[PDB]
RNA sequence: CCGAGGGUAGGGCCCGUGACUGGGGCGAAGUCGUAACAAGGUAGCUGUACCGGAAGGUGCGGCUGGAU
RNA sequence: UGGGAGAGGGUGGUGGAAUUCCCGGAGUAGCGGUGAAAUGCGCAGAUACCGGGAGGAACGCCGAUGGCGAAGGCAGCCACCUGGUCCACCCGUGACGCUGAGGCGCGAAAGCGUGGGGAGCAAACCGGAUUAGAUACCCGGGUAGUCCACGCCCUAAACG
RNA sequence: CGAUGUCGGCUCGUCGCAUCCUGGGGCUGAAGAAGGUCCCAAGGGUUGGGCUGUUCGCCCAUUAAAGCGGCACGCGAGCUG
RNA sequence: GAAUGCCGGCAUGAGUAACGAUAAAGAGGGUGAGAAUCCCUCUCGCCGUAAGCCCAAGGGUUCCUACGCAAUGGUCGUCAGCGUAGGGUUAGGCGGGACCUAAGGUGAAGCCGAAAGGCGUAGCCGAAGGGCAGCCGGUUAAUAUUCCGGCCCUUCCCGCAGGUGCGAUGGGGGGACGCUCUAGGCUAGGGGGACCGGAGCCAUGGACGAGCCCGGCCAGAAGCGCAGGGUGGGAGGUAGGCAAAUCCGCCUCCCAACAAGCUCUGCGUGGUGGGGAAGCCCGGGUGACAACCCCCCGAAGCCAGGGAGCCAAGAAAAGCCUCUAAGCACAACCUGCGGGAACCCGUACCGCAAACCGACACAGGUGGGCGGGUGCAAGAGCACUCAGGCGCGCGGGAGAACCCUCGCCAAGGAACUCUGCAAGUUGGCCCCGUAACUUCGGGAGAAGGGGUGCUCCCUGGGGUGAUGAGCCCCGGGGAGCCGCAGUGAACAGGCUCUGGCGACUGUUUACCAAAAACACAGCUCUCUGCGAACUCGUAAGAGGAGGUAUAGGGAGCGACGCUUGCCCGGUGCCGGAAGGUCAAGGGGAGGGGUGCAAGCCCCGAACCGAAGCCCCGGUGAACGGCGGCCGUAACUAUAACGGUCCUAAGGUAGCGAAAUUCCUUGUCGGGUAAGUUCCGACCUGCACGAAAAGCGUAACGACCGGAGCGCUGUCUCGGCGAGGGACCCGGUGAAAUUGAACUGGCCGUGAAGAUGCGGCCUACCCGUGGCAGGACGAAAAGACCCCGUGGAGCUUUACUGCAGCC
RNA sequence: GAGCUAGCCCUGGCCAGGGUGAAGCUGGGGUGAGACCCAGUGGAGGCCCGAACCGGUGGGGGAUGCAAACCCCUCGGAUGA
């Protein structure tokens, strides 16, 4: 049957990207956070 | 009038459509139509407000004349009659020598090629809009203004009217659709006669998906939900109100009175409203 | 081929009969009230409507086949 | 052809009396009701009186034993639209008449549908009396309905 | 109770005997035929339907007879539900 | 040494289950160390509204080639979407950007919030919508509307010529719109041809034929032709389109009017440029100087912004055109022509799937377009087939039980069973024919029947064309032929009678309930006078509504028909300028502490003093409630009738052993041979009853009950047959579980159900197919139940707060 | 976190074929005029049958599955909520 992942790079950009991160409180924590861990990526690749 | 149908569906058997029989013209003045933003019922939160909207007709929102007072003295002529979808009454294009036109509400009896015009000195005459203070006592009036320049307000709906019962200083004395007594300047602009479309409450909807295309969404009763939705949610089978009857949000809603306390109007209501 | 009739299926009319049920007629001496005949003790009757154990009552309109 | 009388019909308007309710004044110990009462209403200011407003329904005197209509029925007053009818003249048609099974239409009140209206009245209903009882008569309340429009019902002591 | 699936039916049997039938007996208020009652006897047999989830029971038509109980109210790692 | 402990390693089950659609395979040749599995050929089967083709998303080198085979591939592997390496994606015209706006988002102005931040007009962003210029063919191992060839076109810059009051974010026009039905003319696509081209072919009894087989086109500028869309012309006035305006709007006059004209599309033609089969012979070459013609069918596509009808009344903004303002009129714009200039990103490949989403090369999920032919009434249905693509990445045997899917069955025919569950039956079309009841529509495909192929003959009307032939589409009559059987295969209702419930079409517990539940038109009550009520928010602000009482909120009831009684004492709600109680505050009789004193400081009675509560009324389609004991009639029985107690008032109409009735399988009647169910009745209704509506109701229902007919393997009662498994052989090879085990029966004993204790009995060692009685077999630290001063959801006249409201 | 799912918003797309035959309109009858009747035309509908598409009624299979909801047969809607 239809399952949860319906992959769409423009959904995926506008949600977990970058720019939308840095829009937000939460946001920047989150960016903050993960780079203090040192996450190689800050945020999910996606192509465009 | 309206019209009925032969049962050859279930739902044809009660269904009643409006005559149209007054509409003169079959599509709107593009230079007063502006697209109208369906809601659902969402505001500016996207939250449901007003519960069971959406799915209706698209529609264009006819840009109405409510003030008049706009162009006293300039005479104009009623062009057509059309259907306005945002609207229980039917609206009437008008020509203005001018050669500006507009949209009014279109009162009882009016008919394409007469001609109106709005001002203190307008015969009393239906479609005629003056200020309150000029139009002799007893006559039915319609799109009535509640305060100066400020919009026309009450008895607008399909076949409404407001009757002038008596004067007072600034104020003359309304009874309003409702029936209620109300004070209201003399300066607010009304217009002579009652709304037209008088048959508009004789419809029967006849079946759900006409409902449906209003944007009515179907309505739940309290009864039908549970405990964590509705006062009356709840019950092992059918269950009877067992409380006061209440709205989802706890308040009575069998006879509480609501109108806020030492609201200012109130000096301005006379008698409150009958059956 | 037609064909007595036999068969299958579906209709129409009539008759008999049926748990139970509806009022009807009749029946020397039952129970309840007293509606009508006198102004019958609220004049009567009437079409209709609602009501009431029951006759009846009441409303609306009509008749005199009503009294004094 | 020329005249007349009429609550004959239909539509639109509009006038005053009265009841009710609301407002303001003035005023105080009862009012109402009955066979007698009680219920009811009234010092939270009623009844009675004055001024004001809203609203519905019915039209006093004229009015008659009268008039009109085929019957049912029709009564303030104005206008429009319309029917029947009588009289005068002796002008026209030349038996074109009478009745009328079916048909069609009209048809008081009550009742019914869909809207509106709602003062007064009032089935049902409630209360107070009366009574052995009183699902009545009498009293105090009161909903349909009575009113309007449209559509049904088609009854009668629709009787001379 | 860190689980012993819990009614009935179907299927499949098996056992007890306080025996429904069939076999053998005594007593009989046993003439005969047919019964009654007790004794011995478990080898075999002990039907098909209507009703109800039913067990049971009632009923229809038969029968030599249409037995009563146990087996975790036998049997859900056999089925049904 | 134990924690269903933690991490790891390795066992057991076991050479066991399985190896992923039952569409299907066989052989020859090749390659190679090795071949059922790679390559080639022939034969066979499968898909063909797909299992073929083309886009979009998503994926990201998976594409092509060479070299490989450890691992990946459910087996094998020489193969591969795998390993290494090299190569491969070309645009002014295709898509997106340098264009426009939609919801929404963001947001100079502004508003609001402890901070963070929430709003917000214009503006900006935002597309699969608008707008905008490329078609056909060739070419590569791999790209092609991109390269090449042919024929076309767009914008920007500059110049020339002609023309013109030129000039815009401003004004206006246009853009610009629904649903159903649909005209004419075309086009795509298709069928046929005795015509045209073509390598051939003659078999096996016949045919050298009007024989068979193959193919008979695609693109194209101007012009022309056909078919359509769009569009009145002139003048005078003018106060409106937030400046102006010659534009638009409005008014008048003249003219034009199904038109024509002007303009814009489609189709045809068209200089020209391409393509071009079977068969044959090694993707190629030949055919071939290939031919490229005629008739018919014909779109849902095109002309298109077409036409008609209807109500639920159907985006915006730019491009575009027109008007004018500052300006500027050596300018500028328009038209024609010429030269120059034209950027950024995508382009491979998969794409109903082995490359996307599902941990897998997973019988599942995935949006748009094309989707040929014949026959069956039609069709995207069904069968078979084209083009094209496949035989589903373990096989070979055997022919047990048993399981699955499938075929048949003597006699019987629901006797099966909770239930005809399941499976039969019926089945398309044409014709005849069709009942109660009904809201007059329906019920209705009611029911029930007849017809159905092929040949010959005569004949009716339509479409194309020409009026004819030809082709094509609907028919009518007559005479015959064959079979068991003519919708001969495939796809394609079993019917009826009668209750309950819900009016109906709809909706729902994604993944155990589709229903009688929810919704529904309709009915009623109630709130709301507009800065509405109500809702969301601390607010600002939104929704309500660019609505206005024929409107909007809340609540119940649920089409429709006939109806909806009595109780206002309690609770709620509504009304009530009195009285009662009532907080802060006002008041300040009278008290108190301190000081030598002026003073300072504290307590405090009467009294004035809201809402709320008390109190007085109203109110049921507001919460709700609607009795008991005793007596009585000229047979008996039973009480129309009476007595008395209590209540706020004592259940009306209708209905009733009911989706409600405990006793209960009530009693009677019907149906049956027999009926705890069913249907009709009765009424001592445990415990119906009137909008938590009462009683009905045509039509409807994958709802639930009862009956009959038809027909059946459901059954008496089982038999046989088919294929896929199970079994055997080669290949690959799991799992839950497992204290260790050398793991028998009885009768006992034992913590009360023993392979493991006692006493007897029985028993050589080890397996394989099978069956499920036991190992209180496995699975999941019982959901029931209890316990815990454990938790959470829900309720209220529990407690105490808080929002909100007063 | 609404790339699953629920509702609404904006913008696009899809629904083979066949059947029934509402209003209206035309003609005819009828009438004082009407209502109305008949025929033809017409093409309405939460209308009928049935693919795609959307569903998930009954049964069987599956149950360490092809699948953590699938497969076969049958069945509901299919111009509309
Ligand atoms: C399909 C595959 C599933 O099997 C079933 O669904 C069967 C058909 C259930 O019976 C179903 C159906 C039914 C009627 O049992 C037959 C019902 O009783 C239970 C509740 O669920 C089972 C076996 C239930 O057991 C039963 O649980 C009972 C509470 C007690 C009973 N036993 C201890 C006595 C026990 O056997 C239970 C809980 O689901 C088992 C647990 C371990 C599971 O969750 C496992 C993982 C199952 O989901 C499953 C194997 O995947
Ligand atoms: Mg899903
Ligand atoms: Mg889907
Ligand atoms: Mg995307
Ligand atoms: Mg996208
Ligand atoms: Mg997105
Ligand atoms: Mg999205
Ligand atoms: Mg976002
Ligand atoms: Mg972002
Ligand atoms: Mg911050
Ligand atoms: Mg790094
Ligand atoms: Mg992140
Ligand atoms: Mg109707
Ligand atoms: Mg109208
Ligand atoms: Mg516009
Ligand atoms: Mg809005
Ligand atoms: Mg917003
Ligand atoms: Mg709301
Ligand atoms: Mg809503
Ligand atoms: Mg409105
Ligand atoms: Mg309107
Ligand atoms: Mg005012
Ligand atoms: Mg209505
Ligand atoms: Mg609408
Ligand atoms: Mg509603
Ligand atoms: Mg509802
Ligand atoms: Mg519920
Ligand atoms: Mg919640
Ligand atoms: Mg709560
Ligand atoms: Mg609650
Ligand atoms: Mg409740
Ligand atoms: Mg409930
Ligand atoms: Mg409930
Ligand atoms: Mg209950
Ligand atoms: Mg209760
Ligand atoms: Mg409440
Ligand atoms: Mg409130
Ligand atoms: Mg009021
Ligand atoms: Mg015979
Ligand atoms: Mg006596
Ligand atoms: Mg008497
Ligand atoms: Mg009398
Ligand atoms: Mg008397
Ligand atoms: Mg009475
Ligand atoms: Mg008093
Ligand atoms: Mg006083
Ligand atoms: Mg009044
Ligand atoms: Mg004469
Ligand atoms: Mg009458
Ligand atoms: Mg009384
Ligand atoms: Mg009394
Ligand atoms: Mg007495
Ligand atoms: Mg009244
Ligand atoms: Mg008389
Ligand atoms: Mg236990
Ligand atoms: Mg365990
Ligand atoms: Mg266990
Ligand atoms: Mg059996
Ligand atoms: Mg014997
Ligand atoms: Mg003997
Ligand atoms: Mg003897
Ligand atoms: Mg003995
Ligand atoms: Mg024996
Ligand atoms: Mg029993
Ligand atoms: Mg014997
Ligand atoms: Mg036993
Ligand atoms: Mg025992
Ligand atoms: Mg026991
Ligand atoms: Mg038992
Ligand atoms: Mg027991
Ligand atoms: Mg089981
Ligand atoms: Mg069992
Ligand atoms: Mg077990
Ligand atoms: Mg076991
Ligand atoms: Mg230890
Ligand atoms: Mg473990
Ligand atoms: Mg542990
Ligand atoms: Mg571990
Ligand atoms: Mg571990
Ligand atoms: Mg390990
Ligand atoms: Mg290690
Ligand atoms: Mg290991
Ligand atoms: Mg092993
Ligand atoms: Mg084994
Ligand atoms: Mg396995
Ligand atoms: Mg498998
Ligand atoms: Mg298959
Ligand atoms: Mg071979
Ligand atoms: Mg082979
Ligand atoms: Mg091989
Ligand atoms: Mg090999
Ligand atoms: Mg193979
Ligand atoms: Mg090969
Ligand atoms: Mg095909
Ligand atoms: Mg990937
Ligand atoms: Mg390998
Ligand atoms: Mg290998
Ligand atoms: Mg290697
Ligand atoms: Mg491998
Ligand atoms: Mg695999
Ligand atoms: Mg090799
Ligand atoms: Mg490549
Ligand atoms: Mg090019
Ligand atoms: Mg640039
Ligand atoms: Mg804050
Ligand atoms: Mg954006
Ligand atoms: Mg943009
Ligand atoms: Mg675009
Ligand atoms: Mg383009
Ligand atoms: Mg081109
Ligand atoms: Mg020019
Ligand atoms: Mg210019
Ligand atoms: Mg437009
Ligand atoms: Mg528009
Ligand atoms: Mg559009
Ligand atoms: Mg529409
Ligand atoms: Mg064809
Ligand atoms: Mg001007
Ligand atoms: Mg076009
Ligand atoms: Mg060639
Ligand atoms: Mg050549
Ligand atoms: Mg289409
Ligand atoms: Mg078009
Ligand atoms: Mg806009
Ligand atoms: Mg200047
Ligand atoms: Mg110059
Ligand atoms: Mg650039
Ligand atoms: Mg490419
Ligand atoms: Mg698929
Ligand atoms: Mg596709
Ligand atoms: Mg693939
Ligand atoms: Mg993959
Ligand atoms: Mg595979
Ligand atoms: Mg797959
Ligand atoms: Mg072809
Ligand atoms: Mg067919
Ligand atoms: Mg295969
Ligand atoms: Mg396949
Ligand atoms: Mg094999
Ligand atoms: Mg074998
Ligand atoms: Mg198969
Ligand atoms: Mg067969
Ligand atoms: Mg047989
Ligand atoms: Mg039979
Ligand atoms: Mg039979
Ligand atoms: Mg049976
Ligand atoms: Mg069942
Ligand atoms: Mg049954
Ligand atoms: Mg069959
Ligand atoms: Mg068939
Ligand atoms: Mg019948
Ligand atoms: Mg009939
Ligand atoms: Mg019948
Ligand atoms: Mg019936
Ligand atoms: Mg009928
Ligand atoms: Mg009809
Ligand atoms: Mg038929
Ligand atoms: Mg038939
Ligand atoms: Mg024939
Ligand atoms: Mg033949
Ligand atoms: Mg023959
Ligand atoms: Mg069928
Ligand atoms: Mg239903
Ligand atoms: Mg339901
Ligand atoms: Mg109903
Ligand atoms: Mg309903
Ligand atoms: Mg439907
Ligand atoms: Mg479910
Ligand atoms: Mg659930
Ligand atoms: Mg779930
Ligand atoms: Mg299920
Ligand atoms: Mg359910
Ligand atoms: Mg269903
Ligand atoms: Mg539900
Ligand atoms: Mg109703
Ligand atoms: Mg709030
Ligand atoms: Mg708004
Ligand atoms: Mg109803
Ligand atoms: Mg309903
Ligand atoms: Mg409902
Ligand atoms: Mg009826
Ligand atoms: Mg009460
Ligand atoms: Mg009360
Ligand atoms: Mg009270
Ligand atoms: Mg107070
Ligand atoms: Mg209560
Ligand atoms: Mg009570
Ligand atoms: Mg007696
Ligand atoms: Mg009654
Ligand atoms: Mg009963
Ligand atoms: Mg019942
Ligand atoms: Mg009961
Ligand atoms: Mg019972
Ligand atoms: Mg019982
Ligand atoms: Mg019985
Ligand atoms: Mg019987
Ligand atoms: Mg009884
Ligand atoms: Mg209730
Ligand atoms: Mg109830
Ligand atoms: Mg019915
Ligand atoms: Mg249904
Ligand atoms: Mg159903
Ligand atoms: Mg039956
Ligand atoms: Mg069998
Ligand atoms: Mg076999
Ligand atoms: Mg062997
Ligand atoms: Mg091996
Ligand atoms: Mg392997
Ligand atoms: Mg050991
Ligand atoms: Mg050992
Ligand atoms: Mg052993
Ligand atoms: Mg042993
Ligand atoms: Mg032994
Ligand atoms: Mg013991
Ligand atoms: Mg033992
Ligand atoms: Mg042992
Ligand atoms: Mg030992
Ligand atoms: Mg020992
Ligand atoms: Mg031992
Ligand atoms: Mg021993
Ligand atoms: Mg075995
Ligand atoms: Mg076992
Ligand atoms: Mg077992
Ligand atoms: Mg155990
Ligand atoms: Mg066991
Ligand atoms: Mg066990
Ligand atoms: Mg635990
Ligand atoms: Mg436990
Ligand atoms: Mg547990
Ligand atoms: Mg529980
Ligand atoms: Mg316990
Ligand atoms: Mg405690
Ligand atoms: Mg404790
Ligand atoms: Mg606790
Ligand atoms: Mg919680
Ligand atoms: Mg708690
Ligand atoms: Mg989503
Ligand atoms: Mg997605
Ligand atoms: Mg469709
Ligand atoms: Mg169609
Ligand atoms: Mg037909
Ligand atoms: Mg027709
Ligand atoms: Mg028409
Ligand atoms: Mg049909
Ligand atoms: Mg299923
Ligand atoms: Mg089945
Ligand atoms: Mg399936
Ligand atoms: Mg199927
Ligand atoms: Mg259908
Ligand atoms: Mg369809």
């Amino acid at each position: 049957m239809k399952r949860t992942w319906q992959p769409n790079r423009r959904k995926r950009a506008k949600t977990h990207g970058f720019r939308a991160r840095m829009r937000t409180p939460g946001g920047r924590k989150v960016l903050k956070r993960r780079r203090q861990k040192g996450r190689w990526r800050l945020t999910p690749a996606v192509r465009k | 009038a309206v019209k009925k149908f032969k049962p050859y569906t279930p739902s044809r058997r009660f269904m009643t459509v409006a005559d149209f029989s007054e509409i003169t013209k079959t599509e709107p003045e593009k230079s007063l139509v502006k697209p109208l933003k369906k809601t659902g019922g969402r505001n500016n939160q996207g939250r449901i407000t007003v519960r069971f909207r959406g799915g209706g007709h698209k529609r264009l929102y006819r840009i109405i004349d409510f003030k008049r007072w706009d162009k006293v003295g300039i005479p104009a002529k009623v062009a057509a009659i059309e259907y306005d979808p945002n609207r229980s009454a039917r609206i009437a294009l008008l020509h203005y020598v001018d050669g500006e036109k507009r949209y009014i509400i279109a009162p009882d009896g009016l008919q394409v090629g007469q001609q109106v015009v709005a001002g203190p000195d307008a015969p009393i005459q239906v479609g005629n809009a003056l200020p309150l203070r000029f139009i002799p006592v007893g006559t039915v009036v319609h799109a009535v203004e509640l305060e100066p320049k400020k919009g026309a307000k009450l008895a607008r709906a399909a076949g409404t009217s407001a009757q002038i019962q008596g004067r007072e200083g600034d104020y003359v004395i309304l009874r309003l659709p409702s029936g209620e007594l109300r004070k209201v300047h003399g300066e607010c602009y009304a217009t002579v006669g009652a709304v037209g479309n008088a048959d508009h409450k004789n419809i029967v909807l006849g079946k759900a998906g006409r409902s449906r295309w209003l944007g009515r969404r179907p309505h739940v009763r309290g009864a039908a939900m549970n405990p964590v939705d509705h006062p009356h949610g709840g019950g092992e089978g059918r269950a009877p109100r067992g409380r006061p009857p209440a709205s989802p949000w706890g308040w009575q809603t069998k006879g509480l009175k609501t109108r806020k306390r030492r609201k200012p109007s109130s000096r301005f209501i006379i008698a409150r409203r009958k059956k």
